[PDB]
C-alpha cells in the first residue's frame, strides 16, 4: 500500500540519569532498520535490519554520518528539554520526556504524498510542521516562542521542504530497492477459529489471523449477515516478532448457534477475504 | 537519512 | 504531566505445540512515560536473558516494545510477563494463557 520512511526521537531527563537520555529508531514501512541510544559505551547508529547493512559498501561513511547527527541531536534534545522547562516554569529535577518523529510518505506507485515533523513535551501536542504552508503550528501555547524563533529564520522551514520532498524521497525509494525481498513482500493471514466455553456455560468463538503483513486488517463476526457490535471483543494487532502480525476477534452466544456466526478477514494480501465457521 | 534539528 | 497505562499481552509468536520450538512474547504499549521494567517469568524465576525491540511509540506519543525469548513450551510450565511502570503501584503479572 503505502509507503513511507520515518524516525522517532525520544529524550528523557531523571533523577536517574546524569544527563537527559536519547534514543531513536528509523522504520522503512513497518520494518524497523536502524537505531540509536546516547547511553551505550560509544553510542552509534546501528543496523537493525538486514538488508540496510548493504549500505556502506555503495555510502561508505553512511553509518558515521548517521552517528554525528545523531550525536548533535543528542545535545539539541538536551538543550530542549532545559529551555521547555523554562516555557513550562518546572522545578529542575523532574522527570521529563521530548519526543519529535518526522518523516515522508509515498502512494504505492512512488509518488510523494506527505511530510511531516511532530514534537511533544510530556505525552503533549508541542508543534508540529503544517506541510502545505511549512509554517509552524504551536499547539501548546507556550510552543509560540518556539514557533517565532523558527519563523524568524527561512532555512528551517526551507530544509525541511528540501528533505521532506525529495532528499527523504529519494532515500525511501534506495531503501526499497535494497530491500526489495522482504520490504516488497505482502503477507496474507492465516486464519482459524477456535471455540471456548465460559465458566457460566456461554460459548466464545475466537476468530485469529496471524502471519500477516501489513499490520492493516478487518476482522467482521456476522451474525447470519449483520456485523456484530453487540459482544464482539478485539485486541489489539501486535507484533509476532518476525515482521508479521496478529488479531483475533472473539463473540459470545449460547451454546446451539455456533452455526449462524461468520468470520470475514479481508486483508491486502487477499484476493478474496476469508469465511470461517466453526 | 537522518536530520539534524533545531533549538526550540 | 501526561501519564498513560501499559497495556499488556502474552502470547507465542507461533501458535503453541508443546514439545516445538517457538518463542514467547510480551508486548507492552500505550504507555508514558517511557521508563519501563519488563521481566519474563518460567514457573516465578527471571529467565535470563530475554530480548526486546527498541522504544519506539505510536501516533498518540505512547510508548511500546515487546520482549520475547525463544522457549519450547509443556503442559507443566507456567510462563507470565511482569511489568512496572510509575502509573503501577506495584509490579503487573500478566500470566501467558495458551489460547488467548
Amino acid at each position: 500500500g503505502s509507503h513511507s520512511l520515518r524516525y522517532f526521537y525520544t529524550a528523557v531527563s531523571g533523577p536517574e540519569l546524569r544527563e537527559p537520555r536519547f534514543l531513536s529508531v528509523g522504520y522503512v514501512d513497518e520494518q524497523q532498520f536502524v537505531r540509536f541510544d546516547s547511553a551505550s559505551e560509544s553510542p552509534r547508529e546501528e543496523p537493525r535490519a538486514k538488508w540496510i547493512e548493504r549500505v556502506g559498501e555503495e555510502d561508505p561513511e553512511y553509518w558515521e554520518r548517521q552517528t554525528g547527527i545523531l550525536r548533535r541531536n543528542t545535545q539539541v534534545f538536551r538543550v530542549g528539554l532545559e529551555t521547555l522547562r523554562g516555557y513550562f516554569n518546572q522545578s529542575a529535577g523532574g522527570v521529563h520526556t521530548l519526543q519529535t518523529m518526522y518523516g515522508c510518505e509515498l502512494t504505492p506507485e512512488l509518488t510523494f504524498t506527505r511530510g511531516f515533523d511532530q514534537s511533544a513535551y510530556d505525552g503533549r501536542d508541542y508543534i508540529s510542521l503544517d506541510t502545505d504552508t511549512y509554517t509552524w503550528t504551536a499547539t501548546a501555547p507556550q510552543a509560540v516562542n518556539t514557533k517565532r524563533k523558527w519563523e524568524a529564520d527561512r532555512s528551517i522551514a526551507e530544509g525541511w521542504k528540501a528533505y521532506l520532498e525529495e532528499t527523504c524521497v529519494l532515500w525511501l525509494k534506495k531503501y526499497l530497492e535494497m530491500g526489495k525481498d522482504t520490504l516488497g513482500r505482502t503477507d496474507p493471514p492465516s486464519a482459524r477459529v477456535t471455540h471456548h466455553t465460559d465458566p457460566n456455560g456461554d460459548v466464545t468463538l475466537r476468530c485469529r489471523a496471524q502471519d500477516f503483513y501489513p499490520a492493516d486488517i478487518s476482522l467482521m463476526w456476522l451474525r447470519d449477515g449483520e456485523e456484530q457490535l453487540q459482544d464482539t471483543e478485539f485486541i489489539e494487532t501486535r507484533p509476532a516478532g518476525d515482521g508479521t502480525f496478529q488479531k483475533w476477534a472473539a463473540v459470545q452466544m449460547t451454546p446451539g448457534q455456533e452455526g449462524k456466526y461468520t468470520c470475514r478477514v479481508q486483508h491486502e494480501g487477499l484476493p478474496e477475504p476469508l469465511s470461517l465457521k466453526w | 537519512c537522518n536530520v539534524t534539528l533545531n533549538y526550540p | 504531566m501526561i501519564q498513560r497505562t501499559p497495556k499488556i499481552q502474552v502470547y507465542s509468536r507461533h501458535p503453541a505445540e508443546n514439545g516445538k520450538s517457538n518463542f514467547l512474547n510480551c508486548y507492552v504499549s500505550g504507555f508514558h512515560p517511557s521508563d519501563i521494567e519488563v521481566d519474563l517469568l518460567k514457573n516465578g524465576e527471571r529467565i535470563e536473558k530475554v530480548e526486546h525491540s527498541d522504544l519506539s511509540f505510536s501516533k498518540d506519543w505512547s510508548f511500546y516494545l515487546l520482549y520475547y525469548t525463544e522457549f519450547t513450551p509443556t503442559e507443566k510450565d507456567e510462563y507470565a510477563c511482569r511489568v512496572n511502570h510509575v502509573t503501577l503501584s506495584q509490579p503487573k503479572i500478566v500470566k501467558w494463557d495458551r489460547d488467548m
